């Protein structure tokens, strides 16, 4: 599915636009990283489901 | 060089099925020397000075006196039967301007004629400036067939270009000669109000006398225009769709919707650089500057110039911008681009590039062009 | 009572026209107005938060909310922008139906325009007018309109 | 005598189906009034989960091929002649789905059954209406009317559903003790 | 010898506000069984519709017309691309089982 | 309150015809100066607008009437243009009262105590006062370059010395019998919200004292005045615009500014005035409208009861 | 907000000072007691409709 | 520069006083904390 | 300088002079937020800009 | 913020707290910075 796909998204993009230092534009493939939102939507709302 | 077309549509790309790759426009043998792409329709001069426009013939364009669909290629009456070479030709959203070898320049196409006695004119009028095209003719009526604009001569001029509803011619000088909707700063001339005549622009005179400044070229697609002058500037003006004027200072501040005058794009990326060349498309704007170093703006992802992260190992010769799409051709002749462009990519990727494959051309890409949703590359 | 409804609304129509009260036609245009403003906020938000055609983004996985919550994210999107757009549609359609009635077909809102004709502390009781007032309503109208009489039914069951 | 309001003048879809379903299930209605509606029921089923499969290749032959949809495919990306012909196709199914010949024989088949059902208990038909649930629609009503005559016509009849005969005991409703007092809570 | 206090109380006023609001419509209620016709006023019940959706079409300037048809017309195309890019992995997989009969 | 109507009695088109151009004749020439002291108070803030502050926003009428008095001419002086005022109201008052009548009689209900609301009269007034607005038009411009003129530099005027004398070299020098109508589409707007802004009003406050403080004899009045607030607030920027683009001289050289149109006449007021630039001489365009009101609705209320009892209408009928 | 620091500035040029406005507020002011006593008594028709109307005796 | 908007932009400004005076009386009258503009209020 | 509260001794210091963080090697991923309180729209003080 | 860009959206996690036309989220609904 991310065969020809480039690395920068549009926040990569919007980042480059502003000077925030803190936060760097990502240079490698996120296909190891995949859907790691579900991850952090499930500790979300983790204790808050019983 | 034989002709190249692809594109999101098939109206003005010579056959009538549209198709992504590149397909060989060969009724020309190799003859094509330029080519102009409207939003909808194509003007290809060759080699002897020969005009063949083709695409969508809408308000009398094409130069045929219909106001229908030619989608194959076909030659202009009008200049082919009298043998009047043409040099340079311009076509935008309807219209068709051609400059020929003596100097006279010829339009075509809508010009602001109201489509129907049964229409708001009443409100609109009310509100909105008077409708015009790019005719230099003096009145909003449709010209079928070519018709010189009269007092008006291209002779060693630096360049012509024209968007969806205005011209600009840039002289030998540096004089700019502008016509057509200058509503929302298009022009630059820092009015709203149409000029069915051609004038002279009083904005870059004022630059020229006071500022010294000489403008270089000037570049337009859509309803926004750009402008290098002598020094290593550029000066967009227009309507900002999606940020192609380059002139945000704050990303987010939604306050540049438009610029009636030139404004110098924000130079905070490229301090010390001096643009060497650039292109505009319907919705982006491509630069290089001379550090051999490629910056854009637009595609609603940046509203100032940002660089782009190609190699800058090799010079890059041409530069294209398109509708969603831009590349660079380099001294190989590899093209990177920045979305699908050709319509073809390698495997090789990089943060925010492709490579065109080259096989979809047989040749070397001398050429690439088109600014509204269909490219063209004229191949030797 | 069951508790198998909860705002007795029977259709959005029924809505737009008992809970918000849109009985008139500029409250129904208000209201349209207003979905408009939603309606158009949403698709919005949408195409802002899957940039699907936006920056020569053709697909679904080449945006970032894809990356982070995959197919779950597109649905859910999916699912506001429909649940949007339906509420929409039939927003316009009571407002065209309101619009095609009361402007077009000359209907109103009889006890509505009742309402508005006296002020409350009105001084409008006539013996010219038969409905004016409950004691010169003639007692021959009372006794021709309860001549007929209701059908016996047949306990055929 | 169309000046005469009939009680169910104001119901909706899912009103009348719902009330034909309860008519039918508490055996005020006879499996011999269905056969008729029924057969509509399923009728306009069909004329409505086909129609954009028959004005799928009929616009292909009528509205798509004119002029201004030409314009549209030929100066238009690939995406946007997709959107315009779902869009036709939409807007002509929502037309169909509001003004449908079975719509209107579906319709009148209820009112019939409603008419019937006047002419039997009276005024109490509108004692067969309720709140119904907000996502239940007229077509699941009808469906689960159809289920209760395929149970009660057929097999299995008095081994896992109930029949259509009523055998209620035969007393005086007047004197027969009462479960609910007209006031208190009685034990 | 204190510390800068912030100089507005934003929730407070609106906290009063809603116990204004309790104090006055549940005695009403209780005691006088009366609840207010928002409807008689219709305007001010508009007004509390309007104040929802008003600001965050303010942003995008969904005031002017124009924008509200661009945006009818992109969100529409933006369901059609949604939709058609889910039902196309329907094809893939009927050509898939072609390859596998 | 649809019951509530009296009109158990109706004028004809002759009685309505002559009571209107008489004692509209008269409500004309009692306020005629009030309306000049009015038109020379917009034309002296064109493009100024208002530049005092707090209570001493706007333009003194009584400071105009003073100046216009020191010219030199007197009471006289406020009664130049007052043929073309006249004669174009009288006109616009007999196409508009014409129509009026022809309409009301084709729809007007049966019952003699019920009446066409006031969206319907509203929609039939406003009809009429457009038709006999365009009409006047050129009447209406010679006066008010009549009386336009004197505020302005003597290269500017155009000297009119009647209606047919002002129509005539406004046919003749400007060109065609279009040059008559300049501005006339601001007439039209005009005449459409005047003939709107008042019945209105009236009649609620009218009612609404009528339920407060019973059958008195000043509910009728307070309402008036009521309705001639109302009906200022609201005419007024139409006023105002119109009396801009009468003003307009055909030479754009001799204008403080120029106006392409109704649009471009408000925008060049909104750009150099603001909003509060169209209500300019308020005071004297309120006065002036109530003075008018009054004076044709006693004189008319007089006649009309007198023809009824002579008519055997009862006491409650009249 | 969130990115100026609350805090309190060295000069007394920072002082809200205190400036005179529009003057039909208290024009509004000026008429309360009218306004109030109209409201009550005929907007709410107190004590009923009849008490303030000029009295007539039956017919 | 020949702007065609020129009372647009009039009524932009109009807007932006506007709703600027909005937040200053927010501010000002309702969520303030200062005893002075308190007791008016309550006077 | 801010004229009505500043001083002329007012120069910031530039993010290239500032001290790099050295104390751990380890990332920081709060400063981010997350994807689920940046979904749902969430404001924290420990990644505000 | 009507029509003029007093507040600056570079240093603010969420523009909105306030009725305006004139600011846009650095971070936008779709943008989540990662690791
Ligand atoms: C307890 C229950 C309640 C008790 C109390 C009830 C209320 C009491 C009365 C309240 C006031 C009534 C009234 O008129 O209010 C205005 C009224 C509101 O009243 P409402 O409750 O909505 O309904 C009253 C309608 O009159 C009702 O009209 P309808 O729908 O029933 O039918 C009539 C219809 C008929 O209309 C037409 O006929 C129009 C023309 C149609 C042409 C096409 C058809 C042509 C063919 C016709 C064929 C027929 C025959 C024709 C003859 C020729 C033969 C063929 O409308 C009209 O006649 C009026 C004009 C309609 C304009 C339509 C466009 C509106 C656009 C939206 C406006 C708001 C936008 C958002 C604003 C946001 C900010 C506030 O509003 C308007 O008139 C529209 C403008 C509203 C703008 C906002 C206003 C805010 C403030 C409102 C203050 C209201 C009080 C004013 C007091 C003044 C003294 C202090
Ligand atoms: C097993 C799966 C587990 C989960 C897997 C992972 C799933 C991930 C994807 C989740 C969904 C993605 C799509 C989200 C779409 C919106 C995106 C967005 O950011 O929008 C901006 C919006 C706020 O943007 P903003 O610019 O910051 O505005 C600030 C204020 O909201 C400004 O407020 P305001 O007062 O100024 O404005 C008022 C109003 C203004 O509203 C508007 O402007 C337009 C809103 C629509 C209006 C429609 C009007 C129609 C016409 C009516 C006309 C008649 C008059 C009506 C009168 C009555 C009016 C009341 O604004 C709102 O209502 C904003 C809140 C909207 C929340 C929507 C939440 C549901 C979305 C998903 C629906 C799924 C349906 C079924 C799907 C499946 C189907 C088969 O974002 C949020 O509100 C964030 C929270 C909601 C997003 C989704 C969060 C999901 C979290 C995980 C869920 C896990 C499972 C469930 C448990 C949850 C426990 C907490
Ligand atoms: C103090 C605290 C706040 C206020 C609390 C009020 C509490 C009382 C209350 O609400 O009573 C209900 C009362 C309505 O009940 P009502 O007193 O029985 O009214 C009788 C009906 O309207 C039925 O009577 P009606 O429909 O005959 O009354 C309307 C009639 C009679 O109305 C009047 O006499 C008063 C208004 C006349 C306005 C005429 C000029 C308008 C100029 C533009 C104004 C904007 O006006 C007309 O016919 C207008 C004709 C002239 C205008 C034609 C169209 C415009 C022409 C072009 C103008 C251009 C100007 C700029 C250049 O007022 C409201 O409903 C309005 C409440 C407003 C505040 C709450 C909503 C806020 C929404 C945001
Ligand atoms: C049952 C009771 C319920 C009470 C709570 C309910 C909610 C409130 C309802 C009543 C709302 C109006 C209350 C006015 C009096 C209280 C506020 C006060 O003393 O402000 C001091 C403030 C000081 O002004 P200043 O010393 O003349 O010069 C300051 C400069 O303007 C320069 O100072 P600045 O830069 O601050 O100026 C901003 C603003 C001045 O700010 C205000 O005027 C703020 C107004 C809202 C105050 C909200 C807090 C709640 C106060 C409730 C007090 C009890 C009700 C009193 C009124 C009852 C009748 C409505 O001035 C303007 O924008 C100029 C035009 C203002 C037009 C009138 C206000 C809108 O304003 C006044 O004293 C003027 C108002 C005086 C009362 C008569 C007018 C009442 C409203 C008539 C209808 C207006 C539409
Ligand atoms: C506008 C902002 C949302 C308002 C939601 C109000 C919900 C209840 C409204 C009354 C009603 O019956 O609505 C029916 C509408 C649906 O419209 P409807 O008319 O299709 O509903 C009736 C359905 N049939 C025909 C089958 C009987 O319900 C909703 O909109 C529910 C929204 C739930 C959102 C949860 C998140
Ligand atoms: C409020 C009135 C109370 C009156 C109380 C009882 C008064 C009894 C004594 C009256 C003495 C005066 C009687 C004069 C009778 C006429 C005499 C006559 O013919 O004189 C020759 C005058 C004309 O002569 P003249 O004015 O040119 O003077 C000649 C002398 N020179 C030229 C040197 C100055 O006749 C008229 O003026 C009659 C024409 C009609 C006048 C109508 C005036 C209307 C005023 C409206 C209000 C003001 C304008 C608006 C201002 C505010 C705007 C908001
Ligand atoms: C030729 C152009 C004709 C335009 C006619 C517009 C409608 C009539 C004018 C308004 C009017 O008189 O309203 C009185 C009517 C009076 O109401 P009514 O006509 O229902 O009768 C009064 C009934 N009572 C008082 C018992 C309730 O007022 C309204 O309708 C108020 C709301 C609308 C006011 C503004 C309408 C503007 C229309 C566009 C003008 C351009
Ligand atoms: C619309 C903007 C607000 C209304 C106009 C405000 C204004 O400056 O009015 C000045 C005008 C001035 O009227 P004027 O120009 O006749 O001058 C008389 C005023 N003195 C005598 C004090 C100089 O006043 C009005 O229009 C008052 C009524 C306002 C009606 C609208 C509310």
């Amino acid at each position: 599915l991310y065969l020809k796909s480039t690395n920068y998204n549009r926040f990569d993009y919007r980042l480059k636009q502003t000077d925030w230092g803190f936060y760097i534009n990502n240079n490698s493939n996120y296909i190891q990283n995949i859907f790691s939102g579900l991850k952090y939507i499930w500790r979300g709302l983790r204790f808050w489901i019983i | 060089g034989n002709l190249y077309t692809w594109g999101q549509y098939a109206s003005g790309t010579g056959f009538e099925t549209a198709s992504a790759v590149p397909r060989k426009v060969d009724y020309f043998s190799g003859n094509v020397s330029k080519v102009a792409m409207g939003p909808y329709h194509t003007a290809v001069i060759t080699n002897d000075g020969s005009l063949y426009t083709f695409g969508w013939g809408q308000n009398g364009a094409l130069g045929n006196g219909a106001k229908e669909f030619q989608l194959s290629p076909s030659p202009v009456s009008f200049f082919n039967d009298k043998k009047l070479k043409v040099k340079d030709v311009v076509v935008g959203e309807s219209y068709t301007i051609a400059v020929t070898e003596n100097g006279e320049v010829y339009s075509w196409g809508y010009g602001g004629e109201p489509s129907s006695k049964i229409n708001l004119d009443f409100f609109r009028n009310a509100i909105l400036p008077q409708r015009c095209g790019a005719l230099g003719s003096g009145d909003n009526k449709n010209r079928l067939t070519p018709q010189q604009i009269a007092n008006l001569k291209a002779d060693g001029y630096k360049n012509i270009s024209g968007g969806d509803n205005f011209a600009t011619l840039v002289n030998q000088s540096g004089e700019v000669i502008n016509w057509g909707t200058g509503l929302f700063g298009s022009l630059g001339n820092g009015s709203d109000y149409p000029l069915f005549t051609p004038e002279v622009n009083a904005y870059f005179k004022h630059l020229k006398e006071h500022e010294g400044l000489t403008v270089q070229s000037i570049k337009s697609a859509g309803h926004f225009s750009a402008a290098l002058l002598s020094n290593g500037k550029l000066y967009t003006f227009g309507v900002n769709t999606q940020g192609q004027l380059g002139i945000r200072e704050n990303l987010g501040h939604n306050t540049d919707q438009n610029a009636r005058l030139p404004t110098p794009v924000v130079d905070r990326h490229f301090v010390g650089q001096k643009v060497v060349d650039f292109e505009v498309g319907e919705n982006t704007l491509v630069f290089l500057t001379d550090k051999n170093e490629v910056f854009f703006s637009g595609l609603e992802l940046a509203y100032q110039p940002i660089r782009w992260e190609i190699p800058t190992d090799k010079k890059i010769v041409k530069l294209a911008a398109s509708k969603d799409t831009f590349a660079a051709v380099t001294e190989t002749g590899k093209i990177y681009q920045f979305n699908e462009f050709v319509g073809v990519s390698t495997n090789e990727v990089g943060n925010d590039y492709n490579v065109a494959d080259s096989k979809a051309f047989e040749g070397k890409v001398v050429d690439l062009g088109g600014s509204y949703g269909i490219r063209f590359a004229i191949v030797n | 009572d069951t508790y198998k409804k909860w705002m007795y609304a029977r259709n959005w129509d029924d809505f737009l026209q008992r809970d918000c009260k849109a009985i008139t036609f500029p409250r129904a245009f208000a209201l349209w107005i207003v979905g408009t403003l939603g309606m158009a906020t949403a698709s919005k938000w949408c195409r802002q938060i899957l940039p699907v055609g936006s920056h020569g983004i053709t697909k679904i996985s080449q945006t970032q909310f894809f990356h982070q919550f995959g197919p779950l994210g597109t649905l859910g999107a999916v699912g506001f922008y429909g649940l949007t757009a339906y509420l929409y549609y039939k927003t316009t359609i009571f407002t065209v139906k309101k619009f095609y009635s009361h402007c077009i077909l000359q209907e109103r809102e009889w006890i509505f325009e009742q309402e508005r004709q006296n002020p409350g502390y009105g001084e409008y009781f006539f013996k010219d007018v038969p409905l004016s007032a409950e004691e010169h309503f003639n007692d021959l109208a009372r006794g021709e309109m309860a001549k007929k009489k209701f059908e016996k039914p047949n306990h055929e069951f | 005598n169309n000046l005469r309001l009939k009680p169910w003048f104001h119901w909706t879809d899912e009103e009348r189906s719902h009330a034909i379903f309860s008519a039918y299930e508490k055996r005020i209605l006879k499996s011999e009034d269905l056969p008729s509606f029924l057969r509509a029921n399923r009728i306009n089923n069909v004329s409505t989960w086909v129609f954009p499969l028959i004005a799928l290749p009929l616009f292909n032959q009528s509205i798509f091929k004119l002029g201004f949809a030409q314009r549209i495919l030929l100066t238009r990306p690939a995406i946007e002649w997709h959107c315009f012909k779902i869009a036709t196709v939409a807007a002509s199914w929502l037309a169909w789905l509001n003004f449908s010949p079975f719509y209107r024989k579906l319709e009148n088949e209820k009112e019939y059954l409603l008419d019937t059902l006047e002419s039997r208990i009276g005024i109490n038909v509108l004692d067969l209406n309720d709140a119904l649930p907000r996502w239940t629609t007229s077509q699941e009503y009808n469906r689960r009317t159809q289920q209760l005559y395929n149970q009660r016509n057929g097999f299995f009849a008095g081994l896992l559903y109930p029949q259509e005969e009523s055998s209620r005991p035969l007393v005086d409703i007047a004197s027969f003790p009462k479960n609910l007092h007209k006031e208190k809570l009685t034990k | 010898r204190y510390s800068r206090n912030r100089q507005t109380y934003r929730t407070g006023a609106y906290w009063c506000l809603y116990v204004n609001i309790i104090a006055v419509v549940a005695f009403y209620f209780w005691f006088y069984k009366f609840t207010m016709n928002f409807g008689y006023l219709w305007w001010l019940l508009y007004s509390l519709i309007l104040s929802f959706f008003f600001s965050r079409a303010l942003k995008h300037r969904f005031y002017n017309p124009l924008n509200v048809m661009t945006e009818f017309k992109n969100g529409f195309m933006w369901f059609i691309i949604i939709l058609i890019n889910i039902f196309k992995p329907l094809l893939k997989l009927l050509e898939n089982n072609y390859i596998n009969l | 309150m649809n019951y509530s109507y009296k009109r158990y009695w109706e004028p004809s088109t002759a009685e309505v015809i002559g009571l209107s151009l008489s004692v509209n004749t008269i409500s004309a020439a009692l306020t005629y100066p009030i309306e000049f002291v009015k038109v020379r108070s917009q034309i002296r803030t064109e493009g100024v607008g208002i530049r005092s502050k707090n209570l001493y926003m706007g333009i003194n009428p009584n400071k105009v009437f003073r100046e216009i008095h020191a010219t030199g001419n007197g009471l006289r002086g406020f009664y130049q243009g007052f043929e073309s005022h006249l004669i174009g109201r009288l006109s616009y008052l007999f196409i508009r009262n014409l129509t009026y009548k022809i309409i009301y009689d084709r729809t007007k209900p049966v019952k003699a105590h019920n009446d066409l609301s006031h969206r319907e009269k509203g929609v039939i007034a406003g009809f009429a006062g457009g038709l006999a607005a365009f009409l006047t038009s050129p009447a209406d411009l010679v006066n008010t370059r009549t009386i336009a003129e004197g505020g302005k530099p003597k290269e500017w005027r155009w000297g009119y010395k009647g209606l047919m004398d002002g129509i005539n070299k406004i046919a003749a020098t400007e060109g065609g019998n279009a040059a008559l109508f300049r501005g006339s589409y601001a007439n039209v707007l005009r005449a459409v919200i005047l003939n709107i802004s008042l019945t209105g009003p009236f009649d609620y406050l009218n009612e609404k004292i009528w339920i407060t403080f019973g059958d008195m004899t000043w509910n009728k009045y307070a309402a008036l005045l009521w309705a001639s607030f109302w009906g200022s607030v609201a005419t007024l920027p139409f006023d105002n615009i119109r009396t801009r683009l009468y003003a307009q001289n055909a030479d754009p050289t001799k204008n403080r500014l120029t106006y392409s149109g109704w649009a471009d006449a408000a925008k060049k007021l909104i750009q150099h005035e603001g909003i509060s630039g169209f209500y300019v001489g308020f005071y004297a365009f309120y006065i002036r409208t109530f003075l008018y009101a009054w004076t044709t609705v006693f004189i008319t209320d007089k006649i009309t009861s007198d023809w009824k009892r002579k008519a055997g209408l009862k006491e409650w009928q009249i | 907000e969130s990115e100026d620091l609350d805090f309190q500035c060295e000069s007394f040029k920072s002082q809200h000072f205190r400036k005179k406005g529009p003057i039909s507020q208290y024009l509004i002011l000026g008429l309360l007691p009218i306004l109030y006593f109209g409201t009550e008594f005929f907007y709410n028709h107190y004590p009923d409709e009849d008490y303030w109307r000029v009295a007539h005796p039956p017919p | 520069v020949n702007n065609y908007f020129y009372y647009l932009d009039r009524i932009k400004k109009l807007f932006t006083y506007l709703n600027d005076l909005r937040k200053h009386i927010l501010k000002k009258y309702v969520y303030t904390i200062n005893h002075k503009r308190i007791a008016i209020n309550y006077l | 300088f801010h004229h009505d509260k500043g001083y002329k001794y007012d120069v910031t210091t530039p993010y290239d002079q500032r001290y790099n963080y050295v104390a751990d090697r380890l990332g920081h991923p709060e400063i981010l937020g997350n994807p689920f309180e940046r979904l749902m729209r969430l404001e924290g003080d420990i990644y505000h800009p | 913020c009507i029509y003029q860009a007093y507040q600056n959206p570079l240093r603010h996690i969420n523009t909105g707290h306030n009725p305006n036309n004139v600011y846009e989220d650095i971070v936008m609904l779709g943008d989540y910075p990662v690791q």
